[PDB]
DNA sequence: GATCTGGCCTGTCTTA
């Protein structure tokens, strides 16, 4: 709990809201910059790098087997245990919503020069629905790992999607997706307590239960102050499912989910109505089957940040938190956030 | 195409149009001095004569590259007098007067000058001239009449600061810096003036020949253009008012006690004082000696205030004052460049979600009167921590509300006599409150326009009655005017846009084409 | 002035106007295309609409700060149909040819787009515009004719440069390089003119049903 | 024969042309800036100091008992031999002539700081009217000093002065005034051989006689290629002028005096005709009673020069000219080239 | 041979 501002170097305008800092071995690694990438730099993932509470973003090139990804702006990315990351969904800088899997995995470094390896991989079955704003989530369960995905929000079908609303974008269905890394099989289920669908939410993962906890839904306009647990299990045969809602739920709307020590996760404000602006932090304490969540003590907020209209930023794994604000006419005031 | 489709003539053809305008024009009506003005022409059909006034542009003397044109000053006076016949006819009328009456008729005559920018030059064959471009106008204020023992108002501009009344005199093409051009330019205009300054018009209205007299007024300068004809430094230095003659530091530790001597004789005696020498002193002696007169003058200016830059001046300061404010200054009298960086761009966000404004580069006229409220006031409070600069700032705020009437209304003794009453106390407790709770910005330094608020308004009041309808808001107006004309509405050449656009400004301003367009008003 | 002076009506008031404008404006006349277009309606009363598209405007979403307005692209062609009927009917009767003649038309275009700069900001409520400007324009360049077993050209333009023909189509105040907001403005209009690339209209001229079909060519772009 | 490119400092728009430069035992001053007198130096002379080509100015003081004087685009320079100039006539700021005479000094001398003695000086007599573009010297006989002036335009007349030609310029008369500096008194004389006012002219001094080349004459527009040579004498009475035509003229206008030895001056610059300009030099000899006009060696001119339209400068005294063409504008106002002649 | 002086610069404020 303790800001402090960031000098950001000479190509600041490469930074937007929706990016995401993926996280390597302590080097944490930028993705999805504005615009397609220019000639600087043909992959578009930069490496992170604070000294002295300055910011530099230098280039990163990937190996002589690897596919050549779009930026997006809003995927789901989850760590993997051949440590390896998942991305899924985004909005490429076309507005067109990518349905493929990609997979990202240092293959060489040698002095703080690496090369990554961007698999491409593909569903079957029931594939999703290309969307955004969502989350998935690995499992373990009986020895296997099974990744668990929630919906989010898309434009509308093919069929009704008008051009006087061409923009027009609705919740989805709210189902749960398994999806096999290895083979690349989807399976739809259905549960009855997912009443309606959820966007921006925050999916806290454990060994195998998923923790879903705020949102924001479009369709009813409303923000509840619920949180919900997915336990799964992976026998022989078929998977199994459950869902149960639980009480102590907390409203808030595109969080920023750090962990600060093994089984202690704290979270960041997000958005709490329209027009106001969540400012209190909570911390979730897990046991074995129970949960906890308590309002801990604020950070001195700065005067700017007490009135901006607009924030984002995302996690850096090392339990620190990179946001900013909007300028005006640099562009973006950059500051970071240290727990514990 | 209403001639062809309709199979007649609603309108009138151009050629009819261009005979007519000959009328309106200077140069087509007689007119005589009783009294022979000296070293000017008595001829009376002369039109738009050349600026240059046949400067000499050989290629051994001094180069010449402007342009100008311009018209006769005594035959422009005519020409507005005749133009406002029905005005002056009906105001006799009205005032009970009989209109066959010729008394010796006064009138004032306000004249301003302002030098515009970023005019683009144009190809061709030509001298080079620059960008830079200067105009020069008059406006006709009020005329009375001497009847009996009184002085009956027959006439009164009813909107003294719009474009519609400010007719051009002077147009041309060069610097207002450039001190020489400027003067070689000038030169005939001032003559002329001074020299009409003592004689009185007769001419013959309505089939009766009347008789007038002139008072002129020269208001409509900013602050540089007065530092820069009547002799004067630059606005940066120790002597900064130009009706009293006090330094910085005692102009910021009195504030309140500040009369004035400087007429426009007293600064040609101060400049012989200062070429001559007659007391053999050393160069700071001498300057204490002439209060910083370092250049002949040649223009008889007023010395008023100048209320639109006034208030863009006070508009400022008190955005500096806000800006100080928020960064706790006071608290902390060392803060870097990157601090006042982020406070002013923190200012400019909230202005721009609670009052509806964007950030400008230049303080602007209409974002300084509208952040100018009591909920501005609140909206910069909703930022600060402390609680007794809150009411610092509304005291602040409080007091510049109660002072801004006296020197804005058209008349302060008949419309706001409370705050002309209440001035000199209300000005008292606003340098005090400066003096006590406002160290950190003036221990020891004032700008101009605190102190020409503060010391000399309630005489400029008492004295010449009101300010305001003495502004250079109009010269300003007519400017847009001016880019106007000479961007659509005359010939795209280097040596023929100067006499259209003069003469198509004019015409604009003509009060008899101004009763046509108000018909529907009978 | 005009009634005041002459006292007799010679131009008509303001609302007269306002009211004969309904008619030149896009979304009045009648229309039908062969082949439903795809994934766009049939109202033929669509005026100006919002540029936006309906993109959201939430404070969890891309934020968003540019305005935008625009007509309909297939009502925007029937408007520039209608508009210059009189001069089809005239190169049709110049080129002896048949007035009740409906042969399928061939109408080819030519879109333009540009970036302006030096747009200044006014002050007021609303979204922080950016200090630009971004227009999208079209023109028609010549109609055609298969008549016998050959074609024939009816209207050419003949100022193909000229301003008074540049018809405008979209309007918005974004950055030229600002590639996502304008991917987000220009996409319905794309799409617009990828389902009208494989149809057919039927217009009535003179009291007539014609055909029409069009060939687009995008060449003002710097 | 040199001609070398110069870098100026900051205040390049401190010069305009029709300066005067003012040399003071190898140290050349300079005088005549553009405007009023700023707030850098209220006084306007500065020091006129050139070091490996490259232009700096600096400013300078007067003394107590001085008499500051505005600045004049078109003064009477003129030497005299303690050492001190003379200035007359000239055009104020404010486009004003003036009458007064001038005479600057030293006054004292440390560390390379000079103080100088502005001293007006009264005229009685027959005092010319105002002008400017003319020319003074001095003559010496039997251990006597005089001024001799001549030429210069000025304004219409007080009447005939209207405010339609309210900057029309003519010709002075032919009238040659000779100066007294020590009772401050001018004399009226008329000469036969003097028809046509000249204004721009260049005046050649020797011993007891001064020497009159080129010109200009607006009641003709005219450069006439005259010669004349006026011997003042100063006996114990009432002095003597008289006036004599001789061959070999010049048709310069507003050309560059320098002296690179004793009894021999070059002359470069002006004009032969409207859009002519002058380019090729002359060399003149001055004898005991003759004289000898001739072409040098013509100096490289750069391609500026060649094609530009218009020129100024002054001259030094170490045989070095002082010469300025008129840059762009948007950049530097002006270039300024030194010529060496030695 | 440290020790002030002079001038050179340099950031800030004042009108536009
Ligand atoms: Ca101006
Ligand atoms: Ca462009
Ligand atoms: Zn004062």
């Amino acid at each position: 709990m303790s800001l402090q501002m960031v000098t950001v170097g000479h190509n600041i305008a490469l930074i937007q809201p929706g990016f995401s800092l993926m996280n390597f071995d302590g080097q944490v690694f930028f993705f999805g910059q504005k615009g397609w990438p220019k000639r600087s730099c043909p992959t578009g993932v930069f490496h992170f790098d604070i000294k002295q509470n300055h910011l530099k973003l230098k280039p990163a090139i990937f190996s002589k087997d690897s596919c050549y990804l779009p930026p997006l702006r809003y995927p789901a990315t989850c760590s993997y245990k051949k440590h390896q990351y998942i991305i899924h969904g985004g909005k490429t800088p076309n507005n067109e919503l990518s349905d493929k899997i990609y997979i990202m995995s240092v293959a060489c470094k040698n002095n703080k020069k690496v090369t990554f390896r961007c698999t491409e991989k593909d569903l079957v079955g029931d594939v999703p629905e290309p969307r955004y704003g969502h989350s998935i989530d690995v499992v373990y369960s009986r020895g296997k790992s099974m990744g668990v995905l929630f919906g989010g929000r898309s434009y509308m079908p093919s069929t009704q999607r008008t051009t006087e609303k061409w923009n027009s974008v609705a919740d989805c269905l709210p189902h749960v997706f398994l999806i096999d890394f290895e083979f690349g099989c989807a399976t739809s289920y259905i549960l009855p307590e997912l009443q309606d669908g959820l966007s921006f939410h925050v999916s806290i993962a454990r060994n195998d239960t998923v923790y879903i906890l705020g949102g924001h839904s479009l369709a009813s306009n409303i923000r509840p102050a619920n949180l919900y647990r997915i336990r799964v299990d992976l026998p022989l045969g078929t998977p199994a499912v459950n869902c149960t809602v639980l009480p102590g739920g907390i409203s808030v709307s595109s969080a920023i989910l750090t962990q600060t020590n093994n089984d202690e996760f704290v979270i960041v404000g997000g958005y709490q109505l329209e027009n106001q602006k969540r400012m209190v932090c909570s911390l979730v304490s897990l046991g074995d089957n129970t949960i906890e969540i308590s309002e801990m003590e604020t950070p001195d907020w700065t005067s700017d940040i007490k009135h901006s209209k607009i924030w984002f930023g995302s996690n850096m794994g090392n339990g620190t938190i990179f946001l900013g604000i909007p300028g005006d006419n640099e562009a973006f005031y950059f500051y970071t956030l240290r727990c514990s | 195409t209403v001639k062809a489709i309709t199979g007649r003539q609603i309108f009138q053809p151009l050629h009819a149009l261009r005979n007519a305008e000959k009328v309106l024009l200077p140069g087509y009506h007689p007119f005589e001095w009783q009294p022979p003005l000296k070293n000017v022409s008595s001829r009376t059909d002369v039109g738009i004569i050349d600026g240059l006034s046949g400067l000499a542009s050989s290629v051994d003397e001094y180069p010449v590259d402007t342009i100008a044109k311009r018209f006769r000053y005594d035959s422009a006076l005519v020409s507005a007098l005749m133009d406002m016949e029905e005005d002056i006819l009906e105001g006799m009328r009205s005032q009970d007067l009989d209109d066959y009456l010729n008394g010796p008729f006064t009138v004032v005559v306000k004249e301003s000058c302002d030098g515009m920018g970023d005019v683009s030059e144009k190809h061709g064959s030509g001298p080079a001239v620059p960008e830079k471009a200067v105009r020069f106008s008059f406006t006709v204020m009020r005329i009375t009449i001497e009847h009996g023992s009184q002085n009956v108002k027959v006439f009164e501009e009813p909107k003294p600061n719009s474009e519609l009344c400010c007719k051009p005199l002077c147009l041309m093409l060069a610097d207002e810096s450039d001190h020489e051009t400027l003067t070689a330019i000038l030169s005939p205009l001032i003559a002329e003036r001074e020299a009409m300054k003592s004689s009185e018009l007769t001419l013959e209205m309505g089939g009766i020949p009347r008789t007038f007299k002139f008072i002129f007024r020269g208001t409509g300068y900013d602050e540089k253009l007065v530092r820069e004809v009547e002799g004067l430094e630059a606005s940066g230095s120790v002597y900064i008012c130009t009706l009293c003659d006090t330094t910085r530091l005692e102009a910021s530790q009195n504030l309140v006690f500040h009369s004035i001597t400087r007429s426009h004789a007293e600064n040609l005696q101060r400049y012989e004082v200062w070429r001559s020498n007659p007391y053999h002193e050393s160069v700071e002696e001498l300057r204490d000696r002439v209060k910083g007169v370092s250049a002949k003058p040649f223009i008889e200016t007023v010395p008023s205030i100048d209320a639109l830059h006034c208030d863009i001046g006070n508009a400022a300061e008190f955005y500096k004052i806000f800006q100080l404010e928020i960064g706790e200054v006071y608290k902390h009298p060392n803060a870097s460049k990157e601090e006042r960086k982020r406070w002013q761009a923190t200012l400019d966000k909230h202005l721009r979600k609670r009052m509806n404004l964007k950030p400008i580069m230049r303080m602007n006229g209409n974002f300084a009167r509208k952040l100018m409220t009591q909920e501005t006031v609140d909206a910069v409070c909703e930022l600060i921590p402390s609680e007794e600069r809150h009411e610092a700032l509304r005291e602040l705020m409080d007091l510049y509300l109660k002072m801004k009437p006296v020197w804005r209304s058209s008349c302060p003794a008949k419309e706001c006599p409370e705050s002309l009453c209440q001035y000199s106390f209300n000005s008292q407790r606003f340098a005090e409150l400066l003096s006590t709770k406002f160290k950190y910005r003036y221990e020891g330094k004032i700008t101009n326009y605190f102190h020409k608020t503060l010391a000399h308004v309630p005489e400029i009041i008492e004295r010449d009655g009101s300010i305001g309808a003495w502004a250079s808001e109009g010269n300003q107006s007519g400017n847009k005017l001016f880019r106007r004309f000479r961007k659509m509405n005359a010939r795209q050449s280097k040596c023929y846009e100067m006499e259209d656009v003069l003469k198509h400004h004019w015409l604009y301003t003509s009060k008899y084409l101004q009763k046509f367009m108000n018909a529907h008003n009978a």
